[PDB]
């Protein structure tokens, strides 16, 4: 098994901004896809889930701002705020009692500069 | 929701000597915990998916081992090459209760 | 003579899993719908369409009636408009909907303490339920490319698991037993209504 990910990088705020985790290896079409975020030297969170079913769960602080699209993985963005950098993450949690689930992405990189 | 807290971060100990990590629970979790052991500009692996079971494909070197909704995790001895950051987690999608992950402590 | 047997319904020693539940057509009575509140200590009593004193008041066909037993905190999702797991994969409610929910706690006649590992869930599927079926077969699923072999190994699973009850859990993992009514759109003569 193996995952890729790629995009990301300058933006202006206010802005949508596309990014395009398209997975190669791995049938995207029923799989428990996630996002979680890694900010720079604080604590992780979690942002949104995938069921194999049509179904989008959010988390607290993006709050209607976000939409992910189900042999590729894509997410959107919509006003991007201020607080938000630092790198994504596609993961593929655990679920069940097997074992060898979890596999998750290198990393990406954005920025809103001018 | 459920709000985790853990046992201070900042510990460092020679070698030989076990070391111990407690994650507590708030809104009466149950068994619903995984440890993800992460290093430094990677991202974290699985080590503890279900309570007091364990992964395989790792020497049995760490006691983990416990229910309810207070957790202890300890390490019998921390060989220099294993020095690493260690999470705690709830793994859950249902609307009653979202995911969360903890403080994370640095050995 | 002839009262529907909602003793036999509601006093049953085993009760069907989530993934196999049972529908009872009733015909053919004069019941008495008034009688569940003082029958015994329930815990929840929620009903649509109608209010509960027009119950016996207007007269109705046929009466389905399921029942099947489901953890704490899941109650919430038997309703209109939500979505979840269950409500995705196990038991779909139709939009439109005129019968009441009933669930009462059962933990001390079921969880012995070895446990019960005889119920059962469904966790993977690939397709959302359509409203009103029901399923038993279980088979291998598979979440890769390659066509599954026999040995399901890193890429394909047993999409079924159990439950685990001991009597020492907190309040909202304890286990419920929950009992659905529905009623039916006529056009034969009706034949089950409210004694007088």
């Amino acid at each position: 098994v193996q995952l890729v990910e790629s995009g990301g990088g300058l933006v202006q705020p206010g802005g949508s901004l596309r990014l395009s985790c398209a997975a190669s290896g791995l049938t995207v079409s029923s799989n428990y896809m996630n996002w979680v975020r890694q900010a720079p030297g604080k604590g992780l969170e979690w942002v949104s889930v995938i069921y194999p079913g049509g179904t989008t769960y959010y988390a607290d602080s993006v709050k209607g701002r976000f939409t992910i699209s189900r042999n590729t993985l894509y997410l959107e963005m919509n006003s991007l705020r201020p607080e938000d950098t630092a790198v994504y993450y596609c993961a593929r949690p655990i679920y069940g009692g097997n074992a060898g689930m979890d596999v998750w992405g290198q990393g990406t990189t954005v920025t809103v500069s001018s | 929701d459920i709000q985790l807290t853990q046992s201070p971060s900042s510990l460092s100990a020679s070698v030989g000597d076990r070391v111990t990590i407690t994650c507590q629970a708030s809104q009466d979790i149950s068994n619903y915990l995984n440890w993800y052991q992460q290093k430094p500009g990677k991202a974290p692996k699985l080590l503890i998916y279900d309570a007091s079971n364990l992964e395989t494909g790792v020497p049995s070197r760490f006691s983990a081992s416990g229910s309810g909704t207070d957790f202890t995790f300890t390490i019998s001895s921390l060989q220099p090459e294993d020095i690493a950051t260690y999470y705690c987690q709830h793994y859950d999608d249902l609307p009653n209760l979202p995911p969360t992950f903890g403080g994370g402590t640095k050995v | 003579t002839n009262l529907c047997p909602f003793d036999e319904v509601f006093n049953a020693t085993r009760f069907a899993s989530v993934y196999a539940w049972n529908r009872k057509r009733i015909s053919n009575c004069v019941a008495d719908y008034s009688v569940l509140y003082n029958l015994a200590p329930f815990f929840t009593f929620k009903c649509y369409g109608v209010s509960p004193t027009k119950l016996n008041d207007l007269c109705f066909t046929n009466v389905y009636a399921d029942s099947f037993v489901i953890r704490g905190d899941e109650v919430r999702q038997i309703a209109p408009g939500q979505t979840g797991n269950i409500a995705d994969y196990n038991y779909k409610l139709p939009d439109d909907f005129t019968g009441c929910v009933i669930a009462w706690n059962s933990n001390k006649l079921d969880s012995k303490v070895s446990g019960n590992y005889n119920y059962l869930y469904r966790l993977f599927r690939k397709s959302n339920l359509k409203p009103f079926e029901r399923d038993i077969s279980t088979e291998i699923y598979q979440a890769g490319n390659k066509p599954c072999n026999g040995v399901a190994g890193f890429n394909c699973y047993f999409p079924l698991r159990s439950y685990s009850f001991r009597p020492t859990y907190g309040v909202g993992h304890q286990p419920y037993r929950v009992v659905v009514l529905s009623f039916e759109l006529l056009h034969a003569p009706a034949t089950v209504c409210g004694p007088k």
